């Protein structure tokens, strides 16, 4: 049989891939720190790449790219995108972004300030029109990144919200892009934050969770836009996933090392008033909708585990 | 010129110790008796070939080399093999009994009643030396011998020798190829007592060069004349310029000078290409750009690490074969651009290169097609501390029941020094982690 | 160069020890006469480990013979091989031990043991480089088990850098001779526990059950019990016997093995398994003997090794084969049955292989392994003590020779100290 | 890329190339002592394990 062990308790996701696993009957779960595994859904933080693929007579294999933070934590996308070519400072689909230390650009960004002026702040939230407003919240690391004052509006009810989409890449660094999307809208109409906790503090008025998926939101821009999903809005999906990933392959790519990866990410767009996504940040360990949970877990079996495992399509394929 | 003296300790060392004699033999066209008809100075000179070899009046030229072994077996092949005639009987030293793959029992018990003997063979090499400039030792982790003995002689030479430069050639354990269940204990406890005494140590795991010959050598199941033969390959272009005319390293302080800007930090990262099966029929040669481009290849690293997930502080590219400056510079240039090669701020980001046109000399009969080209790589990067990560790590599975700890304190060793070699090596991965992040 | 000096103690200890030294003659070529006609120099290379080179270069075995009385020795100078063996090391009394530990070990065995240990020093001082000492003996009777751990305590006294290595024949209730078994058995664990590096617990309940169940036998002899403990001797001792990558040692045998001093005792297996005279027209593929060499029925300890955990592991594989197929059937074996290693011995399983096969066998296994399991045997026997000892039954057999209860209390602790000891590496 | 400290001799050359310029023991008597003290340290044990059999 294959062995495996699992090394993240809070991972809903990778709870029910063991479980997929286990039901499988060719699936034998171990202890965490037992070394002689197949598979190892490893835990989130420090984890020990150093010692995988050193275990003679098996091949291993991780549900996490090593230096793929670069592309999932606020402040080190921003230097991503700045400093690769690929991606380049003329980047048309993501906000003036600058890094703010509590090297640094706080003159660059007031270059921008003094050169509509409504700017947010995160880090891993303060939006104001003023900058000495918002980098004083700082100081009491962060990213200060341009607001995007004329967001894409639902009707009815006036609403903004952001896309989450999942992406799963493999061993062989094939793109999979999951195509179940999810909306996280929000139920207050917007005034000149989507998270779904902030929103459990109206809640699901207009949709179950705050949740609308792509079919409904599809239907919606065929019925009040004249246009659908693809054609607006995922065309650029699907370039900006492929831009992203493509752009850090030489460096977290596996495909001649002792050990191999794949990793699920959650990539989340903003739609603007034009139709025009924004790319806002990457989840490294992202959770699922509860209704797209079934289908995407036994999608990373099939395509990320037991085609490196054999036993005994629910993506888009990213070509490159 | 400045003489080098070769120390062989235990199996690992003495029997790749012959690997590298009778290559070095080859390549500067010495015969197994000693004799070297294009040396035309007979009894003596200063040539670059002379910091390894001394010579007698009757034209014999002898290695600068001790054999010590705490038991006979391995070394009795050196009597009696092809280059027996090579070495005087005094350089070849043999215990009773070994270690018993103890290191406490080859640092303490054993190597107490015969250390003294070998600093005495040591010294009568060192006085034949003009001008003695450190010594090059050979060894394993593993072993009770080469780990036990070798921390004993190490700090015996810096009191002996104490401007003198040291330079480790180890082996790293592998359990594909390993007998012993204690080798963690061993490393970690001959790494800590030797640290302070080595200038320079390249580790050469036997997990990766197990693979290169799985791979490249399509040999199913390899032995240690197969790795031996590999390693020494590896060894003679690192000690090339030692013994070759040049510019580049040319002297042991050179080698800490040019790869060690940290003292503690002194293991650089070998990588080498290219290996090609003998058997090979039809084999299209690799150019000075592919064979560069494979450096940054883990699957042809000394030890399996990812050097992306690292940081360079220093860079060395010794080719040997046809090629020429320009094709080198046009290599970097390339994989600068499409490779993840990361210095450390406080470091120039570059390469020393030396090139030797004599293309490296494979053994009769061996497993290694002759190839036009090859070039082998030495990178201190902090992504060799991946090895410490995986060495330690298993210490603490055993050391955390006190597995096996009997043996090594039956032979006088206290338990502290278990945990005191254990913290050295905590220190260890913090300075390569505060350096490589 | 490292020399193994023999001894054999009793009736069992020389049966065994006959039988050993037959096998492994017949393996490096040497005749009844001791004189060599074998075709490769292979079965001469580590030849002195267990032999002395004669005048007209005979190959004397350096093999001690004991017993306190003369009959199973005079059987073994009538047996096939009882030529070949020194005539001066044949030392034996004339009363016997009457299967009591007290005997060997304080009245009758005394009287001998200086004489032994002459023939000892007279071994080791021609010795190259002594290893040690290897014994064979029965923990039933009287003399291997009562006068053998009183030879071990005394040539520890002398000899207290070596190591000591013991094949040591547990008592049962299926192959029984008397009723105080369990006491002469519980008496000389506690010896062995102390004075040995390494045993080979080799239980006759594991011996009569692969007999009768496995092998078909419906009344197993002692001829057959043996035919299974020289296939098992001629197995561990290959690596000592004959060159190869590995060339081990009693020592490092021990400092692999034993992590921890008092758990030093073996579970010996075999593979594959055969009876007296039937044949093997088929031999068994890497497979097939990697199965059967795990599998609780080849064990001659007679414990479920599912019951415990593997500590160490030691393989032999014997005979023209793959050594590529070994490594993935050895990898194949840990890697799913992970649970049943101890995970805080990393690669605790270390394989040897051998071209020169045993006496009618093209591939065979054997197996050393070091497993909490063994506490089985050792709470067998304590349980088999204490029905008697809580009524003081038969102990005036033994009160009548000097002994105290207080002596019975002791060694019965300590066994039951060995078997929680056992238990805590279990978990 | 600069080229530096090129030397060329009949046997080969050697060169230094910079992309980047940069961004910012016991004595004797101590050896002698501790091998001693593992030696007594033998020869107690030993010291014991007679004692021990003498009983
Ligand atoms: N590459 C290579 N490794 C070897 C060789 N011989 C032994 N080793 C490795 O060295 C380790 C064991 O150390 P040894 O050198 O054999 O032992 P020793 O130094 O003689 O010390 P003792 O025998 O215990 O007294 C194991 O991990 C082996 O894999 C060899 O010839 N080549
Ligand atoms: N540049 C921007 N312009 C407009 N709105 C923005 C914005 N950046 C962030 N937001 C809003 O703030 C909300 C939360 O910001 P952010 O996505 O960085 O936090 P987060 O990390 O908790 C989401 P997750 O962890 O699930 O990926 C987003 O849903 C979005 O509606
Ligand atoms: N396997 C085996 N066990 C034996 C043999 N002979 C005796 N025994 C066992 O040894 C015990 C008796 O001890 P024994 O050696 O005969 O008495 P001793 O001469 O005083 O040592 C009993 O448990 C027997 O089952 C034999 O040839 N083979
Ligand atoms: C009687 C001695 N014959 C012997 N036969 C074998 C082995 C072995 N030794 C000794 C060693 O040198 N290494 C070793 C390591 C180990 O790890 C758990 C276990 C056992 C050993 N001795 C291993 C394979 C067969
Ligand atoms: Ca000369
Ligand atoms: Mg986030
Ligand atoms: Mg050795
Ligand atoms: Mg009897």
């Amino acid at each position: 049989m294959y062995t495996f062990v699992v090394r993240d308790e809070n991972s809903s996701v990778y709870a029910e891939v063991s479980r997929l696993l286990l039901a499988t009957g060719q699936w034998k779960r171990l202890r965490k720190d037992n070394p002689r595994f197949n598979l190892m859904l490893g835990e989130r933080n420090r984890l020990p790449f150093g010692r995988l693929g050193h275990e003679p007579g098996l091949v291993q294999l991780v549900n996490y790219y090593r230096g793929a933070d670069k592309l999932c934590r606020k402040a080190s996308l921003v230097k991503l995108i700045k400093t690769s070519p690929e991606l380049s400072e003329s980047c048309t689909w993501f906000p003036e972004s600058y890094v703010i230390y509590p090297t640094d650009e706080r003159e660059v960004f007031l270059a921008a300030y003094n050169r509509g002026n409504v700017w947010i702040a995160k880090s891993s939230i303060l939006i104001s029109s003023e900058a000495s407003e918002l980098l004083d919240f700082i100081d009491e690391v962060h990213v200060i990144q341009k607001y995007l004052e004329k967001p894409l509006l639902l009707e009815p009810g006036h609403r903004k919200f952001d896309i989450r989409s999942w992406v799963l890449v493999d061993h062989l660094y094939n793109i999979y892009l999951y195509r179940e999307g999810v909306l996280r809208t929000s139920s207050e109409p917007y005034n000149s934050l989507t998270n779904h906790c902030i929103q459990k503090e109206n809640y699901g008025r207009y949709e179950e969770g705050n949740e609308m998926f792509f079919e409904e939101f599809n239907q919606y821009l065929m019925d009040a836009l004249n246009t659908t999903l693809e054609n607006s809005i995922l065309l650029q999906i699907k370039h900006i996933i492929r831009s992203c990933l493509m752009c850090i392959e030489p460096a977290i790519s596996t495909k001649h090392l002792h050990y191999q990866s794949f990793q699920l990410f959650g990539f989340d767009f903003m739609v603007d008033e034009e139709l025009k996504v924004w790319l806002i940040e990457v989840n490294g360990a992202p959770a699922c909708a509860q209704k797209l949970y079934a289908e995407l877990c036994q999608g990373i079996v099939d395509v990320a585990i037991s085609s490196v495992f054999p036993l005994a399509s629910i993506f888009i394929k990213l070509h490159h | 010129m400045r003489e080098c003296i070769s120390i062989h300790v235990g199996q690992a060392g003495v029997q790749i110790g012959n690997a590298c004699w009778e290559l070095y033999c080859l390549e500067h066209g010495i015969q197994p008796d000693g004799q070297m008809p294009s040396d035309k100075t007979i009894g003596g000179g200063d040539d670059s070939f002379n910091t390894f070899f001394s010579e007698t009046g009757a034209g014999k030229h002898v290695p600068r080399a001790v054999f010590v072994d705490l038991e006979p077996t391995v070394i009795d092949e050196v009597r009696t093999g092809t280059y027996r005639q090579l070495f005087h009987p005094e350089q070849l030293i043999t215990g009773k009994e070994d270690a018993a793959n103890n290191y406490a029992r080859g640092h303490y018990t054993i190597g107490k009643e015969i250390i003294d003997l070998v600093l005495d063979r040591i010294r009568k090499l060192a006085d034949q030396c003009t001008g003695l400039q450190g010594f090059l030792v050979f060894h394993s982790f593993g072993g009770g011998t080469g780990s036990g003995f070798t921390s004993l002689l190490m700090e015996r030479l810096s009191v002996d020798y104490g401007k003198k430069s040291k330079l480790e050639f180890s082996i790293y354990p592998a359990p594909q190829v390993s007998t012993a269940v204690v080798e963690p204990y061993n490393s970690i406890l001959t790494t800590h007592t030797t640290l302070e005494h080595s200038d320079c140590a390249f580790m050469v795991d036997n997990e990766a060069i197990y693979d290169i010959c799985r791979r490249n050598l399509d040999i199913e199941r390899p032995t240690y004349t197969n790795l031996n033969r590999l390693i020494s390959q590896i060894v003679s272009s690192i000690t090339a310029s030692l013994r070759f005319d040049g510019a580049l390293n040319v002297d042991l302080t050179e080698f800490q000078t040019n790869l060690v800007p940290y003292p503690r930090i002194h293991f650089p990262l070998a990588t080498y290409a290219p290996v090609i099966s003998a058997e090979k029929a039809y084999h299209e040669q690799l150019s000075v750009a592919e064979i560069t481009n494979a450096c940054f290849e883990p699957a042809n690293q000394m030890v399996k690490c990812d050097p992306r997930h690292g940081k360079y502080m220093a860079c060395c590219l010794l080719y040997r074969g046809d090629v020429v400056p320009k094709d080198v510079n046009a290599a970097i240039a390339t994989i600068k651009t499409k490779r993840s090669i990361q210095f450390v701020d406080w470091c120039p980001t570059g390469f020393k290169v030396g090139i030797n046109y004599q293309p490296p000399t494979v053994v009769p009969g061996g497993d290694l097609a002759k190839v036009q080209r090859a070039v082998c790589m030495l990178s201190n990067t902090t992504a060799i501390a991946e090895a410490w990560a995986r060495l330690d790590h298993k210490f603490d599975l055993m050391y955390a029941k006190r597995a096996f700890v009997h043996w090594y304190v039956g032979e006088g060793m206290e338990e502290g020094e278990f945990s005191e070699a254990r913290e050295d090596m905590a220190a260890l991965e913090k300075d390569y982690e505060e350096v490589g992040v | 160069m490292r020399e193994i000096v023999h001894i054999q103690a009793g009736q069992c200890g020389n049966q065994i020890g006959a039988k050993f030294w037959e096998v492994i003659s017949d393996e490096h070529g040497i005749d009844p006469t001791g004189s060599y006609h074998g075709d490769s120099d292979l079965q001469l290379e580590r030849i002195n480990v267990y032999y002395n080179e004669a005048t007209g270069n005979k190959y004397v075995p350096r093999a001690i013979l004991v017993d306190l009385e003369p009959g199973t020795m005079d059987s073994v100078r009538s047996g096939p091989f009882g030529q070949i063996f020194r005539p001066d090391n044949f030392v034996f009394g004339q009363s016997g031990a009457g299967n009591n530990w007290a005997k060997g070990h304080y009245t009758e065995g005394a009287e001998l043991v200086d004489s032994v240990l002459d023939v000892v020093r007279k071994e080791s001082e021609s010795c190259d480089c002594l290893q040690g000492f290897q014994l064979t003996h029965s923990l039933g009777g009287g003399t291997g088990s009562g006068m053998g751990t009183l030879l071990i305590s005394k040539i520890r006294e002398e000899y207290p850098d070596r190591i000591m290595n013991t094949f040591s024949v547990m008592p049962s209730p299926k192959v029984s001779d008397t009723v105080v078994e369990p006491y002469n058995a519980t008496l000389s664990v506690h010896q062995l526990v102390e004075n040995t590096d390494e045993t080979y617990c080799i239980d006759n309940e594991a011996l009569y059950d692969i007999c009768f169940r496995t092998l078909k036998l419906t009344t197993p002899t002692y001829g057959d019990l043996n035919h299974l403990v020289s296939a098992t001797m001629s197995g561990v001792t290959t690596c000592l016997r004959f060159p190869g990558q590995l060339n081990a040692d009693l020592r490092k045998l021990a400092v692999n093995m034993v992590p921890f001093p008092r758990l030093h005792f073996f579970m010996p297996g075999f593979a594959p398994l055969t009876s007296r005279g039937s044949q093997q027209y088929r031999a068994l593929t890497v497979p097939e003997l990697t199965q059967q060499m795990f599998d609780s029925k080849n064990m001659m300890a007679a414990c479920d090794p599912r019951h415990g955990r593997y500590l160490t592991v030691a393989a032999i594989f014997r005979g023209r084969m793959s050594m590529k197929e070994v490594d993935e059937q050895m990898l194949n074996v840990q890697n799913k049955n992970s649970s049943y290693f101890v995970e805080w011995i990393p690669n605790n399983v270390k394989t040897a292989v051998c071209d020169i096969p045993p006496r009618g066998l093209k591939m065979s296994a054997t197996f050393i392994g070091n497993s909490t399991a063994i506490q089985e045997l050792f709470k067998r026997i304590s349980e088999q003590f204490t029905a008697m000892f809580r009524r003081k039954a038969f102990l005036h057999w033994y009160t009548g020779e000097g002994m105290d209860e207080m002596e019975f209390t002791e060694a019965e602790s300590n066994m039951n100290d060995l078997v929680s000891e056992y238990q805590q590496y279990q978990d | 890329m600069e080229v530096i400290e090129l030397n060329k001799c009949t046997s080969g050359q050697s060169f230094e190339v910079i992309l980047k310029p940069p961004s910012f023991d016991p004595s004797l008597e101590e050896i002698q002592k501790k091998l001693e003290a593992a030696e007594e340290r033998r020869k107690y044990q030993e010291a014991e394990l007679l004692k021990h059999l003498a009983e």
